[PDB]
């Protein structure tokens, strides 16, 4: 019966959930919590090397406050 | 198919070479049940003619690849020997079952698909529209189904039946002779031609007077269409070439014998 | 009598409506979505397939499969080494010889059945005048090799032995039609 | 892919039919037309019946 | 953790592969009343498996007349390039975020081409050469409309950026505006694939086997493994662009879940497709894209250069 | 016997199993007999849902299923396609023209037998088999293979 | 750099399989099994001889039309313009004309293949 | 120890033996792989008689049926007997690859045989194989030959394009026999 | 047969055809696979008087 | 047997595990069926041997046996006659 075709189909779709999720994840492990940065432009590129710069440990994600000045 | 296969195995014990009509009529008689099951098959197979019809006749894919391709003229299809649907194809009225009539055929009524260009789309509309043709002669076949006798009722010819065999002398005798000897065929030659449903098939008989053929020359309708592949391929390509194979409806057991 | 299978040239006028439907019949492809239609129509359909080995095809008691050599009720071979078998095989499959066995009965010491020669044609049971030779209903026995299949008497009268509860039964079915 | 010349070379399906049916008997030579047109056999038988 | 999230997305890819290879054997069999595989494993899932370890374990050909470097780096390069595809995709942020990924995309794809050409001319064998020049004209028939296509939903997009096609479609699947080019570029994506009805350059019934012809064993795998994958791909990217799937910054997983029943969908289709019709004439392919895609593809391309103007309707640039 | 010993003997299994279990044979029938392979692949039988794939190129054939009368003209051409498949390979005889000659047997233009030109595994009888037999001697030659120890001779030697 | 990783690992990944392919199965090599296919029957001439090409007219048309879709693949960062009149004017006239051109093509027979 | 057994053992005695299957022709052929050809003194002080796989089997199936060959030792060697630097070159020559010769010590030879000895499979190569290519055949001398047993030796130049045409690249798959000079022959 | 009345409709619906009237898989319709016997009749030469071979 | 299938899975086989020494756990094949259930599982009848037996006969084989190609127990053909020329056998004791 047609219905005996969604074992191999359910694993299909568990194989192409893996890949968008996975991603999502580690950028948020890789990146302080957050999203990973997008720097479509130079401008966004100049923010992230000035937030590296202020963060004290040398990453862009880490972000001060007002409790830093 | 493999229904109609089963008639085959049911009537003969062999679902292709059944060699089950004979000169003389039948090797057996139907069993009982068949007709009810020919009938049962035959009510619903025309719905399958028209799902197939559904993905091919009016599909435009389908129209590209057959449509004025290998297209015959009436002249040159009488010349090249063509028959059956190769004729008719091009709007030549030809089939042997109405101008020629063998068994029960001036019996039954149906009609001949005709084409109108001569080319492989008009061609498998003429096979798809025999197919419907032939469903009904079946049905007058089930119906005008006569009693008695399914082989000649002729010793010297027809074998008899297994129990006037081992019962009387003359039947053990002469089926001891049928089939040791054979039947002797007085001398003769005839060419014998019917309606395949690939085209003509002929046979060129010759008897000497005795129990084996001394000639038997056997006319393949496919044996002509095959030659002229070349003439209705000129001017295509290579695909069209695969489709003009398929349009002669080619079986090679009959070409090369 | 005849019927034209695409003659439908009764050209006529296009009013909007029709030249409507015919555009958006092209550029909509609604003749092929028709044909989508159709193989979506099969999916939902429970196939045919039958679960070979655990099932099987029909088949009849006609049907004609691995020979066999039969016997009387007593245990008695039929075969008379009459050899009308032999005479009629239309493939010279069958190999006989014969001689007064010691109580002086007419058999076989020979009965040889070459399969690959054979075609399954069945007029050796045809012509068998006391039912010694018959098509079995097996079909199941193919080989690993090719002398495998060069049946001796021994054989054969073994396929008898091992089939003749189904052969006795198949014939019972089929004997008034012959 | 335009095909010049078409030059169909058969008898890779010849088996001598005709040359055996000789050795044959008529009813030993029916099953010979089963395997012609294998694909519509009983109407091969009923051509040789016919003519028988 | 970059390799990581390596392997997390070309291993489930690989996977995926795999076993569309046993969904389109059971799709094709169960709508010709057949089962399909169901005896390698429950349900056929097995069967994926086994025919990749009877592939490796066979004799890999060395045919004499062949070119053997090109020989072997045509299946290699099908393989590569069908899996550098994936990393521009967002589902909904993608492992390389490209500011022209769009073109990437074109590129890559283009480049895919002469894996065939290679392979059927270092092959040396006639069936072979046949299948390398239909993909010749296979990619003169698309490839002179799939750019135009893009580019005319590209101009609501206003980038060609695949992320931003997210933003783009926040209230409203691209396919609503954009139908008639949708239709166009799913036509497209078939003959891309060299899927039926356009399976020329293999075209089994005509060139034996075309351009892969005179492949064995592992080397063939590579070929089969880059097509079902490229199916996914192509669907997949006809998922972001035309069917926009449900965003929500803070449910990302929703996207994916989303995004995957719609490449499902998609894939499912190209394997409908192929039971239903029959083939082409590959130069009946070139004539249906040079006369009626690209003269509606020319025409909506200028129409939907003139949309945003009138409607003052400008995507922005960032 | 050993762990050594053992392991060779599951990994035989294993690369048995695969082969048994992605049989693809070459598309390839001579006559009537090639009627009823088609009848094994089409719906009732199936032949693909036990892993059997026609594919036309020998190179990516595993199995020939010889289907039908082979003549002397034919011949040279089975011989090819043959060895051009790549090993490991299999012959199926199917039907008695294959077999032995069957009904032409005699026949000046006929090969007596297809195993006088290429070895074969299995011998289908009939004229022709029925699909049934035909894919009975395809689960034959699947038992046939699950039978090969080739990594367990090769650690032997 | 991510870029670069990752196609590397695929490169990577293809050609191990490659090599895989190569060296685990059993070889025998010989002859008959390595010459050329052609349906069992030896090839009568080289596959390396002239393949006549009967859309070599659209094939070079192909080209124009490449480079003028290069033309027009600038057209998102152009409608970002001030200058709207201008732009739309030059892409309308860029696109008429080359459907001009190729609706001459078309009447004069050069996308039907040569037979 | 076969003849303390069996005394009217026959006993057969090829030199190498050439042939489509062999590891003699196509074992140098193989070298190719490896870009150069090394030969121990460069293949000036080995002598090699090599004999034709087929008119073996032949002797060896007419032995079986000869009723002067009871007991007996036969030597089958081919025709002509070749320096093995010539037949070497012969063989590249027929395969049409470049043949770069360069010598070799044994002992140094000896240790790459035992490296490729080590593989767990069908070694490509071994120590004895070494060995062997450069041990001189021994000079014809009292015991019968093929002829005796009714055999024609067929020469290596008749019968070596049937194994080396597979060893050729495309561009020389077509070449015919004559094309390779033949190699120059010895008498000692 | 065993089809829901949600999937005749749809597969109905998708082929344009009413396939439940006439389904392709046999069920009890068919004849059973045992029968009684025949009996057959015999052909005209069947008579014991007026039948000399001569004269047929 | 479930009537409610279709013709052809209206009637099946679960083979034994075990036949005549040989383990058919997963190595089934359709040669395991006996003659009397052959008839019954190939629709020939619609009898099964339960209710309709088959005759019985002292010579009918008692144990039905599997396909036994290529295992010991595999059938070989030979010539059944015997030898008909018959050679002159010389004297034992010599003749002078
Ligand atoms: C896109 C995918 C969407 C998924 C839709 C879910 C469909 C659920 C379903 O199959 O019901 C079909 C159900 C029965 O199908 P049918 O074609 O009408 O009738 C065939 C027989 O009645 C069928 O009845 P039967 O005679 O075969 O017996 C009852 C039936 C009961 O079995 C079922 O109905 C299948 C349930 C699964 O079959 C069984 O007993 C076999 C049980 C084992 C199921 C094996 C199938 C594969 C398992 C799939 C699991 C998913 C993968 C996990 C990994 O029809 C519906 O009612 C569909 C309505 C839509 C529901 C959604
Ligand atoms: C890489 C992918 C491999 C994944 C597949 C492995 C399992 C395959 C076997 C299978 O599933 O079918 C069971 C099969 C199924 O039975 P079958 O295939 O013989 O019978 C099928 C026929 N019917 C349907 C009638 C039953 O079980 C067997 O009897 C065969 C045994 C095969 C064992 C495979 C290897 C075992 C694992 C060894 C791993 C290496 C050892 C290292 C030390
Ligand atoms: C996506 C898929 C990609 C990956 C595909 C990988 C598939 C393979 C899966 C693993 C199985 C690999 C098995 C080898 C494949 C078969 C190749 C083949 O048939 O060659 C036969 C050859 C034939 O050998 P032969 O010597 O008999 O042949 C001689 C010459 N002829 C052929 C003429 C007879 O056998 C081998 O070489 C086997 C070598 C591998 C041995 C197995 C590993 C050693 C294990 C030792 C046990 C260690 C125990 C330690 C603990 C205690
Ligand atoms: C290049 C190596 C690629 C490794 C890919 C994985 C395959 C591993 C199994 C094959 C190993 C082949 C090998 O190197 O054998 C030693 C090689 C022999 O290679 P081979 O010719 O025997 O390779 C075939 C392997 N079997 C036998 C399993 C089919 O011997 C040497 O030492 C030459 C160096
Ligand atoms: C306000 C402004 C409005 C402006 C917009 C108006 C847009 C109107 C809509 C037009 C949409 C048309 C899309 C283009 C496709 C098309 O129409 O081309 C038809 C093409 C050729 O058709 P043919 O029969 O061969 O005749 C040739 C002359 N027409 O035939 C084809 O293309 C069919 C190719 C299909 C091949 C099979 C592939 C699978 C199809 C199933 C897909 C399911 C999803
Ligand atoms: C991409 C989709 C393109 C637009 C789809 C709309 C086409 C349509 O409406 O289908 C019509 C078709 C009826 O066919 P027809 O008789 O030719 O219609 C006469 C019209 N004057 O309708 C039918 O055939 C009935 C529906 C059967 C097919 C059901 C499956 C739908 C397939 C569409 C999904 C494609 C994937
Ligand atoms: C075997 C052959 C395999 C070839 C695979 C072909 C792949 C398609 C062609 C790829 C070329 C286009 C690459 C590209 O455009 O990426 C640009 C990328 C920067 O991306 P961008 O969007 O500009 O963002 C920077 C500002 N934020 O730039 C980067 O991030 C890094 C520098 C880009 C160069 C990478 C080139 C691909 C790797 C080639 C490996 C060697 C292949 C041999
Ligand atoms: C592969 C795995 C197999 C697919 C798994 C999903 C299957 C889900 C099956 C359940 C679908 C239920 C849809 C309702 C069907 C019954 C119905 O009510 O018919 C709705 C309509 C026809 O309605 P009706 O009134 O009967 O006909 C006359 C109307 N003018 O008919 C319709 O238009 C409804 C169309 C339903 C389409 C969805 C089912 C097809 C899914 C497969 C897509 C293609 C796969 C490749
Ligand atoms: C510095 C130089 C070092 C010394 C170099 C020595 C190189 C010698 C290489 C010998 C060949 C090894 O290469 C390998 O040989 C085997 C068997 O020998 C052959 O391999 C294959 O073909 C033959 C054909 O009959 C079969 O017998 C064999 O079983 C199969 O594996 C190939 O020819 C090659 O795969
Ligand atoms: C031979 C090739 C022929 C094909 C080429 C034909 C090109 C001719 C194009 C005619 C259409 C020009 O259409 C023209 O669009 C511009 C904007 O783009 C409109 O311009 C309007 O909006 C713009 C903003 O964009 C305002 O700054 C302007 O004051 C106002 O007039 C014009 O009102 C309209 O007339
Ligand atoms: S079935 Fe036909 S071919 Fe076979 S032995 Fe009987 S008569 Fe001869
Ligand atoms: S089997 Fe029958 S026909 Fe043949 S020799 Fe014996 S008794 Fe006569
Ligand atoms: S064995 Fe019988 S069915 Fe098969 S090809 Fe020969 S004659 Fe035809």
């Amino acid at each position: 019966m047609w219905f005996e075709i969604l074992p191999g189909l359910a694993i299909m779709g568990v194989c192409l959930v893996i890949p968008g999720v996975s991603t999502a994840y580690i950028h948020k492990f890789t990146n302080g919590g957050k999203e990973k940065r997008v720097a479509r432009v130079q401008y966004q590129w100049y923010l992230m090397e000035r937030d590296r710069r202020i963060s004290g440990v040398n990453r862009y994600y880490v972000s001060k406050g007002l409790e830093n000045i | 198919r493999e229904k109609m296969f089963e008639f085959y195995e049911r009537v003969s014990g062999a679902r292709m070479h059944a060699a089950y009509i004979r000169p003389g009529g039948v090797h057996q008689d139907l069993p009982l049940g068949l007709l009810d099951d020919i009938y049962e098959f035959s009510k619903n197979f025309s719905l399958r003619i028209d799902e197939v019809e559904e993905m091919l006749t009016n599909n435009r894919i389908w129209r590209n690849r057959t449509v004025d391709i290998g297209v015959v003229t009436a002249e040159d299809a009488l010349n090249y020997g063509f028959s059956g649907v190769m004729l008719r194809g091009s709007g030549i009225q030809w089939d042997l079952r109405k101008t020629q009539p063998y068994d029960v055929y001036d019996q039954v009524e149906f009609d001949v698909p005709i084409g109108s260009r001569g080319d492989c789309y008009d061609r498998y509309l003429c096979r798809v529209e025999e197919m419907r043709q032939s469903l009904r002669i079946i049905e007058q076949c089930l119906n005008k189904m006569p009693p008695g006798e399914i082989k000649v009722d002729d010793a010297k010819v027809s074998p008899p039946k297994r129990a006037e065999m081992k019962t009387s002398m003359e039947s053990l005798i002469h089926h001891f002779k049928l089939y040791t000897e054979g039947y002797q065929v007085p001398p003769g030659a005839t060419y014998t031609a019917i309606e395949a449903p690939k085209g003509e098939f002929g046979v060129y008989l010759v008897s000497d007077g005795s129990s084996r053929p001394y000639r038997c020359k056997i006319k393949a309708p496919g044996f002509a269409h095959l030659a002229g592949l070349d003439k209705m391929s000129k001017g295509h390509m290579l695909a069209d070439v695969v489709a003009i194979i398929g349009t002669q409806d080619i079986v090679f057991g009959e070409i090369d014998r | 009598t005849y019927k034209y299978v695409n003659k439908k040239e009764q050209e006529s006028e296009v009013d909007m409506k029709s030249a409507t439907d015919n555009a958006a019949r092209i550029l909509m492809w609604t003749e092929l979505i028709r044909g989508l239609g159709m193989t979506l129509s099969y999916l939902f359909r429970e196939p045919a397939t039958i679960n070979y080995p655990f099932e099987k095809g029909p088949l009849s008691p006609r049907f004609r499969g691995e020979h066999a050599l039969r016997r009387y009720p007593s245990g008695e071979e039929r075969c008379i080494a009459c050899k009308l078998c032999e005479a009629i095989c239309p493939a010279q499959a069958i190999t006989i010889e014969a001689e007064p066995r010691a109580d002086g009965s007419r058999r076989t010491t020979r009965y040889d059945i070459d399969m690959t020669k054979c075609i399954y044609c069945g007029f050796c049971q045809e012509a068998c005048p006391v039912d010694a030779i018959v098509e079995g209903p097996n079909f199941e026995f193919s080989t690993e090799t090719h002398e495998e299949l060069l049946y001796n008497k021994e054989k054969l009268l073994n396929n008898g032995d091992k089939w003749e509860a189904e052969i006795a039964a198949n014939i019972q079915a089929d004997y008034l039609y012959r | 892919e335009m095909v010049r010349k078409c030059d169909p070379h058969i008898g890779l399906l010849h088996r001598g039919t005709e040359k055996l049916i000789e050795y044959k008997t008529y009813l030993q030579a029916l099953p010979y037309f089963d395997r012609l047109d294998y694909v519509s056999m009983m109407c091969n038988e009923q051509a040789y019946s016919i003519a028988v | 953790m970059f390799f990581i999230n390596i392997l997390t997305l070309l291993v489930p890819i690989l996977i995926a592969m795999a076993f569309l290879t046993l969904v389109e054997r059971k799709i094709l069999g169960y709508m010709q009343l057949r089962k399909g595989p169901n005896i390698v494993g429950p349900y056929g899932i097995l069967q994926p498996f086994a025919d990749a370890m009877k592939l490796f374990m066979k004799e890999p050909m060395r045919p004499l007349t062949t070119s053997m470097s090109l020989f072997i780096i045509a299946p290699t390069l099908s393989l590569t390039l069908a899996l550098s595809l994936w990393v521009p995709l967002p589902m909904p942020h993608p492992l390389i975020n490209l500011n022209l990924g769009i073109l990437f995309i074109l590129a890559t794809s283009s480049l895919s081409v002469y894996s065939i050409l290679w392979s059927g001319w270092a092959s040396n064998s006639k069936y072979s050469l046949f299948g390398a020049l239909r993909a010749v004209a296979q990619t003169i028939s698309y490839e002179v409309t799939m750019a135009i296509i893009l580019l005319s939903v590209l101009l609501m997009n206003g980038s060609y950026s695949l992320q931003t096609l997210i933003t783009t479609q926040e209230h409203m699947w691209l396919l609503l505006p954009a139908w008639p080019m949708a239709m166009m570029w799913f036509i497209s994506t078939l003959a891309e694939t060299n899927r039926a009805p356009f399976d020329l350059t293999e075209g089994e019934s005509e060139l034996v086997s075309g351009f892969n012809v005179e492949y064995a064993a592992g080397p063939f795998a590579l070929f089969f493994m880059a097509e079902y994958t490229n199916i996914i791909l192509m669907n997949a990217l006809t998922t972001i662009i035309f069917l926009g799937p449900l965003y929500y910054i803070n449910l990302p997983e929703l996207y994916s879940t989303n995004f995957m029943m719609e490449a499902l969908l998609l894939s499912s289709t190209f394997l409908w497709i192929r039971a239903s019709y029959p083939r082409f004439r590959y130069d009946q392919l070139m004539h249906l894209l040079w006369k009626n895609f690209l003269p509606l593809t020319l025409a909506l391309c200028m129409w939907h250069i003139s949309l945003p103007i009138f409607t003052a309707g400008v995507p922005p640039y960032m | 016997r050993s762990r050594a010993e053992y392991v060779v003997t599951k990994l035989d299994d294993l690369i048995n199993w695969a082969r048994r279990s992605s049989l693809w044979p070459m598309t390839f029938g001579l006559a009537c007999c090639a009627v009823e392979m088609m009848h094994m692949a089409a719906p009732r039988y199936d032949m693909d849902r036990f892993g059997v794939v026609f594919r036309a190129s020998p190179r990516q054939a595993d199995v020939m299923i010889v289907a039908g009368t082979l003549t002397n003209k034919m011949a040279p051409a089975l011989r090819k396609v043959y060895d051009q498949m790549p090993e490991p390979r299999y012959v199926v005889s199917m039907g008695s023209c294959a077999n032995g000659g069957g009904y032409y047997h005699y026949s000046y233009s006929v090969v007596r037998g297809c195993d006088r030109i290429v070895p074969v595994d299995i011998y289908v009888p009939g004229c022709p088999p029925t699909a049934e037999a035909l894919l009975y001697g395809i689960l034959q030659l699947q038992r046939k293979i699950k039978r090969e120890q080739k990594l367990k001779i090769w650690y032997r030697r | 750099m991510n870029l670069y990783t990752v196609i590397f690992i695929n490169i990577l990944l293809s050609l191990t399989l490659i090599l895989v392919a190569f060296w685990l199965p059993q070889m025998n090599l010989y002859s008959e099994k390595a010459n050329p296919y052609e349906c069992g029957f030896d090839p009568t001439s080289s596959a390396r001889l002239p393949f006549s090409m009967k859309f070599f007219l659209v094939a070079i048309t192909f080209l124009l039309f490449d480079l003028e879709i290069a033309l027009l693949l600038p057209l998102p960062w152009a409608i970002q313009t001030i200058k709207t009149s201008t732009m739309m004017i030059m892409a309308f006239i860029l696109v008429t004309i080359l459907s001009l051109g190729l609706a001459y093509e078309w009447t004069q027979k050069g996308l039907e293949w040569t037979e | 120890e076969v003849r303390s057994v069996f005394p009217e053992a026959i006993i057969i005695r090829p030199s190498d033996i050439f042939g489509r299957e062999d590891r003699f022709l196509n074992h140098f052929a193989n070298y190719r792989w490896f870009l150069a050809v090394p030969l121990v003194s460069l293949g000036f002080k080995t002598v090699k008689q090599p004999v034709y796989v087929a008119d073996v089997s032949k002797g060896i199936v007419n032995a079986t049926k000869d009723p002067d060959a009871v007991g007996k030792t036969f030597a089958f060697t081919g025709p002509n007997r070749y320096l093995l630097f010539h037949l070497v070159k012969y063989i590249f020559g027929m395969t049409h690859r470049t043949f770069i010769p360069y010598p070799l010590p044994l002992f140094v030879y000896s240790w790459i045989g035992k490296l490729f000895g080590l593989s767990p499979f069908e070694p490509w190569t071994t120590k004895d194989k070494v060995e062997r290519i450069h041990i001189s055949d021994v000079m014809p001398t009292d015991l019968p030959g093929l002829e005796d047993l009714g055999v024609q030796p067929t020469p290596l130049e008749l019968k070596s394009i049937e194994v080396l045409r597979r060893h050729r690249t495309y561009r020389w798959l077509s070449s015919e026999i004559e094309e390779t000079k033949p190699a120059k022959t010895v008498n000692y | 047969a065993s089809a829901t009345r949600v999937i005749q409709k749809l597969r109905n619906w998708a082929s344009g055809q009413d396939l439940q009237a006439k389904l392709q898989l046999r069920y009890q319709e068919i004849a059973k696979r045992t029968q009684p016997p025949p009996k057959l009749p015999v052909g005209p030469s069947h008579k014991l008087s007026n039948n000399y071979y001569c004269t047929r | 047997e479930d009537n409610k299938q279709f013709f052809g899975r209206h009637r099946w086989v679960i083979y034994t595990t075990e036949m005549n020494g040989k383990n058919t756990f997963w190595d089934v094949d359709g040669s395991m069926v006996p003659p009397e259930w052959h008839r019954w599982l190939h629709c020939m009848t619609d009898d099964p041997p339960t209710t309709n037996p088959p005759t019985a006969r002292k010579f009918i084989w008692t144990n039905h046996k599997f396909n036994v190609s290529a295992t010991p127990e595999q059938y070989v053909p030979y010539s059944t006659t015997r030898k008909k020329i018959h050679e002159w056998v010389p004297p034992s004791t010599p003749y002078k």
